[PDB]
């Protein structure tokens, strides 16, 4: 229950198990997500952390890392 | 594009936002069937039912239990008319109504009369007002219902109720009052006006369309055989699912006209004498249709001579009015009025939420275009050459 | 206890304030008109109870104006001929 | 009347008038009643080679009678009485997109052509 | 306090937001009465109208022209059943029916017959499905109409429609359907189904309360008496004021149920057989009342024996549910359900906002409290003791 | 079932259950039929001097027949079988507020008071 | 020339982000379900045309879903049981 | 019409004469208005001159001159 909570959502929006989803993957070459997935992935994450993430911000998070690095660094 | 002035409240009015307000609860969440008895979306509506029914007992001082919640005045009327008509065929035979009524009255009588019944249409003064001492010489030993309307939707005139229940209770005759045109707008009690069924529509009184009630009376019990056939709503006198959300915004009208009616009285009597006044100071042969001494004043028909209402209306351009109109004339042809003035007739509707400038914005263009379609006109031009119209051998 | 009188005239100028925001000409033109009629026509009224009585009666119509200013923006149409 | 077509014979009236009744060359037609909410008053001027240059009209009706009858004394002018004389209530109806409620408008427009034209014959025959 | 959960879809819908979003224009700024012919109020409202009458006409593959506006499936029903018997009846007197169908439906024909009508009240098998050769051997010489409703608003039983079609149309009977609980759920196409009259109800269909349709078949002519008396709107057929709000509402009901209706069927028949599987397999003696081969999904009516229907939903106080329900029952007789059984059933209905979690809930809190009545209840005690309860002589 | 006092007799249930049909100190009244959607079971136990020491119900039918029967049984507790004889229907629907829609709830709840009373008489005579 | 990419994934997430906003449990639910079950059923579309046609009725929807949101905040009522 | 519109919008409000409308003058005491008529008269002006006018400068505006005064001094 770190803020790799991130991975659980991750996980969970995905239908990806726990063990694939790693630090490096990134949503749509590793992890097969599509773009209705990504925009689903990205509000899930903005209800999760009580966080608003708007659209500059939300096209760089296209991995792992880079969710958890953004959630660590609004609180 | 710019839109018209509405001055055409007889033909139906906006809601009032008070009632919109009180609706919109009941098209949101409180959406339940008031029928459904097993749970609290058909509680609270049943609850929100029951209020508005008290709402529209309260205005015309009647039980609650008397009022019964329909589509309209129209079907109230069909319920009052045929109702009482097929329940007492037995023994009584003959109706009794005015020439001037609406048509869902005038309609309903004539397919009585299809069914064997008579009925007697009594004609009204040139004032628009029946004749007391004919309506108590045209009862019958089977007369079984009288039906004479509070306020005319054309022409605005006021029948004597009070005279009239006076008349049919003495005799143990039904009196059955379409007062669409009144409710909320003149006093209406049952009781005093010793009336035994009525009639409201919801969309005369700042309410929303497709709902009305109909008055019937508990004590003396008047009964009434039911056309709507189905599980028994509303005392078995209406069949089908009341409509919760249009019954509270018939209630919220109610009430809403129930603290109201002194002011907009006063202040649309103003209106509306001002209106008449300003409008025959400036025109030569204009003439209201019904007397102003026993008269609605939201309601004003007025005859332009030498130019036809449609006309006048079109020139109207940006202002909704009516004209020969059910909310040639046969209203116009009962009161006596000369074929040629009844094509020129408008009427012009003064209500709630009307202001004192578009009264005069009204008043200005209608001179304007009077004067202009008489310019254009010519039985004008005849008449200004001093010929008789009267004399001339038409087609 | 709250004060009658300030209660009433922020009332009164809360209603006025709010009614001249109804898109439609009707009910802008016709709630000013009756705000105004009714203050001035309850003006004398002495007994404390109907004063509250009446203050919470206008307490719900702010709120019955209010809804209704937003839901006539929501859903507004073009002005009328005379507004021209 | 919420027909452009007809409004337009209203709101910019062209027309409108009286010619002198007395002229040899003036025809009247007068038709219509004004119990029956329509009545038509259509004058043409002919030249002495039988050329219509020049009408007028007055109307009591609605709209629509104002336009037939308006449309009507705008098309008589330049044709020949002959040529006048067939002009039909269907062409009027047809212009200004008549429905059928207010077809009886064109017919009477008609009338009041042919009205105005034979009481201009009638003059000539002396 | 926190609302109960709304499974009670057969008896009123909420409005679909696409629907009141559709009407708040017509409650609020375009408030004319579609009737008035001289102005732009009136303009606006007739245009809303007509195009909600196409919106209709399109859902059931009809012409506009068919859509006749009512206050809803009660008026229509009576209209269809009263209207064309009275039409005909100087050459044909009988009507058919079924048992099944709602109460106006049966009350219209009851009427009709103290008027001297002949009325067959058709069986039904213990499907709820009637047998077609029944009826093609109750059809006489003097038959004027076959009513029989599509979906039914107890048990959810699908009658053969379009085979019925076939029955009327090859021996020149009219054929009128009431499909209140079936329109915008299931296909309807009047011509493939050879239908001449349909009753349609707002309120069913996630439109407002107060407003219904009747479709009367122009091709080959059906002719209907009107019931309503008055002024002529909807071609004669329904005099009164049309309401364009509640009209623009069904039509756009409709309109948005044409494009929902596959979606919503794969969704509610998934919830439907998750709801009865789920009960079924978590508790012995349910059954379900109506054939599930002919069967709309999102109305289910289960019996669970040894408890009495209106206590299990008492013990269900936070889900809105109905029992022996009109939208001891008399369709649950009909077919041939034992009297204790048939007080011992009540109706689950899934709509388009029903979620699963809502279903998950109900189907949970049924298992628990069917258990706690059966703990409580003589007749499972008296069975556990092996009691044959045929076998006791009551009272 | 609306009423509060209705719904509590089944949200917070008591004196359900069953007594020894063999005593000859329990009498055990049944009274309804399963088609009429109202079967009432209610049994009492009495000790040697005719006080009523105990009781239990079973109800199949609506909430106001669970509440009636199960009023009953909490109400003959403490009684004796002579005072039991005098509970009345009409006491049963005005401490539940029953409407006249069931009344016919509270009378049913008096019948078997009783049959019990009177399956426990019957016992008592040899 | 506008990007039919772009219009549709800025209104899939206006959708949904103003979907959530639904006060009542049944319109809420309804409507964020929906949504991701069209665009994800129109996801294989090829003609530009019936994708406009697609775009156009999804602003459409995104008016209704804004205005039944307010009116449905300025109407509320209590959460079902189940919210607990 | 300099900003002594401000006269005018007073007077119309207080149908009282402009000639009688002097810089002096209280609307209560001197121009005969009751707290109703002084509300009116605040949102007059808030109208005449595109300016919000809040309670605690409105309480202070009792005189004809504090009106024209408030005016001049927010554009
Ligand atoms: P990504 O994986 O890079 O791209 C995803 C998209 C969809 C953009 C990509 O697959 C693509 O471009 N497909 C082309 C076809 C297309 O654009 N489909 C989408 C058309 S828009 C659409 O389908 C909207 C449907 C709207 C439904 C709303 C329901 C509302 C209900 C409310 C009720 C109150
Ligand atoms: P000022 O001259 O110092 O004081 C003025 C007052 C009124 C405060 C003073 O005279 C006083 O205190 N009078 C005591 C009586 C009183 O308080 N009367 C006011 C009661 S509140 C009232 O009358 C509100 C009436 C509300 C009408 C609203 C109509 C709305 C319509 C909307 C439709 C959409
Ligand atoms: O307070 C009022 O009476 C109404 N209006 C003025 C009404 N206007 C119409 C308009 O503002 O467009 C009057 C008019 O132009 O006739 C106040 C406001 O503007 O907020
Ligand atoms: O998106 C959805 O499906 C609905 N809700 C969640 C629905 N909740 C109810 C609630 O939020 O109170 C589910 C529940 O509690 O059952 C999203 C949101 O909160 O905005
Ligand atoms: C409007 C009216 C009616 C019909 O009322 P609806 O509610 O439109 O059915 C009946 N009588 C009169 C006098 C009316 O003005
Ligand atoms: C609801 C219903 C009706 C009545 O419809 P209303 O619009 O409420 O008058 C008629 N038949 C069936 C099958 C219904 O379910």
């Amino acid at each position: 229950t770190i803020e790799e909570r991130v991975k659980k959502i991750i996980g969970e929006q995905l239908g990806v198990k726990q063990e694939e989803v790693t630090n490096n993957a990134s949503f749509v070459e590793d992890l097969g997500a599509d773009s209705l997935d990504t925009v689903e992935l990205v509000m899930a994450l903005e209800e999760e952390f009580d966080t608003e993430i708007p659209d500059e911000e939300a096209e760089k998070i296209t991995t792992v890392q880079a969710a958890i690095d953004y959630i660590n660094g609004h609180q | 594009s710019l839109r018209p002035l509405y001055m055409d409240v007889q033909a139906t009015t906006p809601l009032d936002p008070r009632v919109l307000d009180a609706m919109l609860p009941y098209l949101i969440n409180y959406y339940g069937n008031p029928h459904s008895r097993t749970h609290a979306y058909g509680w609270e509506s049943e609850a929100a039912m029951e209020r508005a029914r008290q709402q529209v007992a309260s205005l015309i001082g009647a039980d609650p239990r008397e009022i019964i919640f329909t589509s309209g005045a129209t079907e109230s009327n069909n319920i009052a008319i045929k109702g009482v008509a097929r329940f007492y065929r037995s023994r009584k035979k003959h109706l009794i109504t005015t020439q001037t009524e609406h048509k869902c009255v005038l309609d309903s009588c004539r397919s009585l009369e299809a069914e064997g019944f008579q009925v007697t249409y009594l004609p009204v003064q040139k004032s628009g007002i029946i004749d007391l001492k004919e309506l108590e010489a045209a009862i019958q030993p089977d007369t079984s219902l009288v039906s004479v309307m509070t306020v005319n939707n054309e022409i605005g005139v006021k029948q004597p109720i009070a005279e009239i229940g006076r008349i049919c209770s003495s005799r143990k005759v039904y009196f059955h009052t379409d007062a669409a045109q009144a409710v909320g707008k003149i006093p209406l009690d049952v009781n005093d006006m010793k009336i035994d069924l009525m009639s409201i529509s919801g969309h005369k009184i700042y309410g929303p369309k497709g709902v009305g009630a109909i008055y019937i009376r508990r004590r003396p019990r008047v009964r009434v055989e039911a056309l709507q056939s189905g599980g028994g709503q509303e005392r078995g006198m209406r069949s089908g699912t009341v409509p919760t959300p249009l019954v509270v915004g018939l209630g919220a009208a109610c009430e809403v006209a129930q603290q109201e009616m002194e002011y907009d009285h006063k202040r649309i009597s103003k209106l509306s004498e001002r209106l008449i006044q300003n409008i025959m100071k400036s025109l030569p042969d204009v003439v209201m249709n019904g007397d102003p001494k026993h008269h609605y004043p939201g309601c004003i028909n007025l005859s332009f001579a030498y130019v036809e209402g449609e006309s006048l209306l079109m020139a109207l351009k940006d202002v909704a009015l009516s004209s020969g109109s059910a909310c040639p004339s046969y209203v116009l042809r009962a009161i006596g009025t000369d074929e040629d003035l009844a094509h020129s007739s408008i009427r012009f509707g003064i209500g709630r939420f009307t202001t004192e400038e578009e009264v005069d914005y009204t008043v200005e263009k209608c001179i304007q275009h009077v004067k202009r379609l008489r310019e254009m006109s010519p039985l004008w031009e005849m008449v200004q050459d001093g010929i008789d119209l009267k004399s001339i051998k038409w087609t | 206890a709250a004060s009658s009188r300030a209660q009433v005239l922020a009332l009164y100028r809360a209603m006025l304030r709010e009614s001249k925001r109804f898109s439609a000409y009707n009910y802008r033109t016709y709630a000013v008109r009756r705000i105004r009629d009714a203050f001035r026509e309850n003006k004398n009224v002495k007994d404390p109870v109907e004063i509250q009585t009446l203050v919470n009666k206008a307490k719900r119509d702010l709120g019955v104006i209010r809804r209704q200013v937003h839901i006539g923006q929501l859903y507004s149409t073009d002005k009328l001929i005379i507004e021209n | 009347a919420y027909h452009k077509k007809v409004v337009d014979h209203y709101e910019n009236p062209r027309n409108v008038g009286s010619l002198d009744k007395t002229s040899k060359n003036v025809g009247t037609g007068l038709v219509g009643a004004p119990a029956c909410g329509d009545v038509m008053k259509l004058q043409i001027q002919v030249d002495e080679k039988g050329k219509i240059v020049d009408a007028r009209f007055k109307t009591f009706g609605c709209g629509s009678a104002i336009a037939s009858s308006s449309l009507a004394t705008e098309w008589v002018k330049g044709k020949t009485v002959e040529e006048a004389l067939t002009i039909k209530n269907t062409d009027i109806a047809k212009e200004l997109c008549l429905p059928p409620v207010k077809l009886h408008c064109s017919m009477l427009a008609e009338d009041a052509i042919k009205a105005a034209l034979a009481d201009y014959k009638l003059k000539q025959e002396p």
